[PDB]
């Protein structure tokens, strides 16, 4: 799974089977990292109109 | 069922009989009109492609579609602010009500701004605001809600303290019963009818305003 | 600002008329470029009392302009010639 | 920037036409944006695919242009209907509608032709040089309440007069410009003043 | 594959912009109507029927609403109507009398003149009537005295 974003701590109580999370657009919003099993929230990098 | 069009009323027409009203009701009715929408802007390149350089390179083969869509959305966004200016910003003077609310029995507390509220809105406006609930951005409106409320407050102060004079030029003060008598003459009723029944008219107006607030608070 | 971050314009506490709209009550002008909360208008406390009226003693004959568009340029496009030549 | 409203319409139409013709220079994923180059360079089995890409791109551009023109035409039609309403109600008559025919009390209007537009010169009456007066709803005389027939009771401090509402023209309170309805016990704020009899 | 995604997303975005422009036209028409109501009902008294509420319009109050305006139209509604016998003119001294501003009504025995929108009977005099012609032309003229002050 490829993408760009900021990886932050999360408070989403994932169930043991659950690995990642998806928004309405189906883009991944949270992921469970391998090796360490922690749950990292994925927040898109800052953008906006100039 | 087959819907009824109305209650059936037969008018008692004859060639020499007329019906004359002996009383009146001061009726306050609500009319809700939308003014603006949410100002939405969509980054066409980011919506179609995101951060992919190859996708944008392929998107440049289609030309200036993205420029057209951004220009149209920008036109809509400025049109919403123009609509709000046209509706609410029709006075260049911010009129204020006097501290003493002596209007000859007429009560405007439900439509004048409440000093106790930090938003400086009327109780009716506060109830109205309570009852309404990937490259996309929402632009804030140029006029905030407190400034729109301030414009409505200025319009209310002008129409209460000056009648229709502030809309045609300088604001000329007039007592509110006298202004109501002028409005009575506008609809073809003599001034005496307003003056003789001034307490009754003020009571009916206050009751109708309270019924408006109750009807808004009781209807989803 | 609520509209976003503004770089290069100094914020002032004075209120003027809106020259360049920024958003969320914020407008910009040139005097350097300043940013301010837009003034809705001048305050005018009408001297209301229960027995006083204001009567005009004079008048101004004012002529104002109103510009309204009526028509556009009548354009015709040959669909076959545009797409295919 | 006086005639910006007409200039915006002209600029939008010219810009839409310019963008529509600019869309011909785009290949829309084909090898070239020129049909003649594809016909001279390729055999028909691949040429049909290339012209198919160019046709769908140009057709989408033309449909977008026609849709924008229809929306702008609807806006201009609404503006023209408003202008026809102003021509009927401000020029061909005097309008009581507030702010429909200029700021102030509307007197008359004059039409002027403009490129793709109309300019209305609204001649309006604006009150000026207002003066404070002490006012009363009615005049109590001989146990009767007198109300103004068309004007308003004003007082300059010592004497009471009746004047028209939109211009200060004080006149003596007589029985010709007032009417009698009821006694003085009902009207709130009635003041005592004489009423002249011609 | 990216070309397929681009053409699908571009079609979706063009569709969204098309209905946004149509809704913008509708909202602009509604806002122009709201500005007209603000000018004519709040800043003045309108003679237009049903433009500023049901009934004879007296005045109006604007209230701000989220993305909108609410007009409180204060109007005058006639009530408690009563039958009266009416005539177009009063015949007196061989002359036809017509009301200056009101209407001739009769409660059964006596004739009065009243304003049209409220019952306020007054004695038929020369001050509130005007004379035009004799009694031979007006259809339905009745005989009653006209008081002279
Ligand atoms: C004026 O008089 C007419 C007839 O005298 C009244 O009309 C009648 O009203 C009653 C009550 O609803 C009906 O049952 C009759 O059918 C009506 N008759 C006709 C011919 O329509 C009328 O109500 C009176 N107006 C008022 C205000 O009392
Ligand atoms: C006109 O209607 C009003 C109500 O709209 C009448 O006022 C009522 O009068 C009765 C008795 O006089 C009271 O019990 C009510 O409390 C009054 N209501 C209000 C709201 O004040 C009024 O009397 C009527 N006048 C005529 C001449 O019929
Ligand atoms: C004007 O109306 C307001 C509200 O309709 C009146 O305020 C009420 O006052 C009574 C007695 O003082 C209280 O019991 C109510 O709770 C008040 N209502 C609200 C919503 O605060 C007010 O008294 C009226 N008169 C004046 C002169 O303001
Ligand atoms: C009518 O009288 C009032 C008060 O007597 C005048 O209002 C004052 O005007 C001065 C001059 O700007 C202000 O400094 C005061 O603050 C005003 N007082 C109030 C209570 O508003 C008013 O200007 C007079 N009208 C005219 C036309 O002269
Ligand atoms: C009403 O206002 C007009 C101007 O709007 C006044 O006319 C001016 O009067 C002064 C002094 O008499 C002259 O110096 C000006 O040249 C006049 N201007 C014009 C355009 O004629 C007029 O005097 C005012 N009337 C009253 C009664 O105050
Ligand atoms: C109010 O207006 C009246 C009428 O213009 C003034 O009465 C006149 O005042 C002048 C000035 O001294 C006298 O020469 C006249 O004889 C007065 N006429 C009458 C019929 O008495 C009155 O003075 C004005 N009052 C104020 C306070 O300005
Ligand atoms: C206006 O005039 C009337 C009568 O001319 C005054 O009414 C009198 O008031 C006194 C004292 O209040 C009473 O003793 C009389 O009985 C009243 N007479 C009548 C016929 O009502 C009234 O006070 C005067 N008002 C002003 C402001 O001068
Ligand atoms: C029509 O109205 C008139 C005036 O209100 C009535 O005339 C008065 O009636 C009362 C009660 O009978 C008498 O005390 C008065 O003396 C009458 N006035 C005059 C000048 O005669 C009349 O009775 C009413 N008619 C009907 C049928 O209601
Ligand atoms: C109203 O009054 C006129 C005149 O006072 C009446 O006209 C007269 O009617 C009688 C009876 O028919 C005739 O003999 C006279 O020649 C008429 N005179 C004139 C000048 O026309 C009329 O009949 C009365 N109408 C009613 C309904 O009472
Ligand atoms: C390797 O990944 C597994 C989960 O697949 C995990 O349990 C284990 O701790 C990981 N080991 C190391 C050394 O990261
Ligand atoms: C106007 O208010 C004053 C008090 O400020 C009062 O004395 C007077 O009677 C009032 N007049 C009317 C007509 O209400
Ligand atoms: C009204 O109709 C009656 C008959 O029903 C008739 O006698 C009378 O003259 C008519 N009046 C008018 C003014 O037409």
């Amino acid at each position: 799974l490829t993408g760009t974003g900021v990886l932050t701590e999360s408070n989403k109580k994932f169930l043991p089977f659950q690995q990642f999370g998806r928004d309405i657009a189906d883009t991944t919003d949270a992921v469970r990292d391998p090796q360490t099993l922690e749950i990292l929230d994925i927040t898109p990098c800052s953008f906006g109109g100039v | 069922y087959t819907m009824s069009l109305g209650a059936e009323n037969s008018v008692a027409y004859s060639n020499n009989s007329i019906a004359i009203p002996t009383n009146f009701t001061i009726s306050v009715t609500t009319e809700i009109l939308p003014v603006s929408m949410t100002k939405t802007s969509v980054d066409c390149t980011m919506y179609i492609c995101g951060d992919s350089t190859e996708c944008s390179n392929l998107l440049l083969q289609y030309g200036s579609f993205c420029t057209q869509l951004n220009r149209a959305l920008t036109g809509i966004a400025v049109e919403q602010d123009k609509n709000t200016q046209e509706v609410f910003a029709q006075v260049k003077q911010i009129y204020k009500t006097p501290p003493i609310k002596d209007f000859g029995g007429f009560n405007f507390s439900q439509i004048l701004p409440d000093p106790s509220k930090p938003s400086k809105r009327s109780p009716i406006e506060d109830l109205l605001f309570n009852k309404v609930t990937n490259g996309l951005t929402v632009l804030p409106p140029l006029l905030t809600d407190e400034m729109i409320a301030q414009y409505t407050s200025a319009l209310l102060a002008g129409t209460i303290t000056s009648g229709w004079t502030f809309g045609a030029g300088p604001a000329l003060q007039i007592p509110f019963p006298m202004q109501m008598a002028y409005r009575f003459n506008g609809i073809g009723v003599t001034q005496n009818v307003l003056y003789e029944n001034q307490k009754l008219i003020a009571n009916q107006f206050n009751s109708a305003i309270g019924k408006i607030q109750d009807s808004l608070s009781s209807t989803p | 600002t609520r509209a976003g971050c503004l770089i290069g314009a100094e914020h002032v506490n004075n209120s003027y008329e809106c020259d360049i709209p920024i958003g969320a009550g914020i407008c910009a002008s040139y005097q350097s470029i300043i940013a301010y909360t837009m003034s809705l208008g001048a305050e005018n406390s009408v001297a209301y009392s229960n027995n006083s009226i204001a009567i005009p003693t004079n008048f101004t004959i004012s002529v104002t302009t109103e510009i309204l568009p009526v028509s556009m340029t009548k354009t015709s496009v040959d669909c076959t010639m545009y797409i295919c030549g | 920037s006086a005639l910006g409203k007409l200039q915006d319409v002209v600029n939008q139409n010219a810009q839409a036409l310019n963008t529509l013709v600019k869309q011909l220079s785009s290949n829309f994923g084909a090898i070239s944006s020129v049909l003649n180059d594809i016909l001279s360079r390729l055999d028909p089995p691949e040429a049909e695919v290339q012209i198919d890409r160019l046709i769908t791109g140009r057709l989408q551009s033309l449909q977008t242009y026609v849709t924008q023109q229809l929306i702008r035409a609807a806006e201009i039609r609404a503006s023209a209907n408003l202008a026809a309403t102003k021509m009927s109600e401000c020029v061909l008559g005097q309008s009581k509608r507030v702010d429909f025919c200029g700021k102030g009390y509307h007197l008359m209007s004059f039409p002027q032709s403009a490129p793709h537009g109309v300019v209305f010169l609204h001649v309006t009456y604006v009150p000026a040089q207002e003066k404070n007066f002490t006012t009363a709803p009615a005049i109590c005389h001989d146990g009767k309440a007198h109300f103004p027939r068309e004007g308003v009771f004003v007082s300059n401090g010592t004497h009471w007069f009746v004047t028209q509402r939109n211009f200060y023209e004080p006149q003596i309170i007589t029985t010709d410009n007032t009417f009698v309805s009821g006694n003085c016990d009902v009207v709130i704020g009635i003041v005592n003043n004489t009423v002249y009899d011609p």
